[PDB]
């Protein structure tokens, strides 16, 4: 999710 | 409300039916999470970071099915159910 991918970096 | 659960068992299953509408599609959720992270794995060495790696953070040494498992009950995935 793009939230994750956000996050991640 | 249980003990903590240990080995293949954990995350517990029934949480992870939670998020998926029947367990045949939990199978291919996990397994294609599972071969993108060995992937990523593989072209660690060099290439281009089109896949991205695990969300969560892994243990040592951890298999890539497990790690799958553990960010998709973490509700750090989105899929699309085919037809």
């Amino acid at each position: 999710t793009e939230e994750a991918r956000a996050a991640a970096y | 409300g249980y003990d903590t659960p240990l080995g293949i068992t954990n995350p517990p299953i029934d949480e992870l039916l939670d998020r998926v509408s029947s367990k045949y599609a939990l199978v291919i959720y996990a397994a294609k999470r599972a071969r993108q992270i060995n992937d990523y794995y593989n072209q660690l060495g060099e290439g281009i970071l089109e896949y991205v790696g695990p969300l969560v953070e892994p243990g040592l040494q951890e298999k890539p099915l497990s790690i799958a498992l553990r960010e998709i009950h973490a509700d750090l995935l989105e899929h699309t159910e085919g037809e």
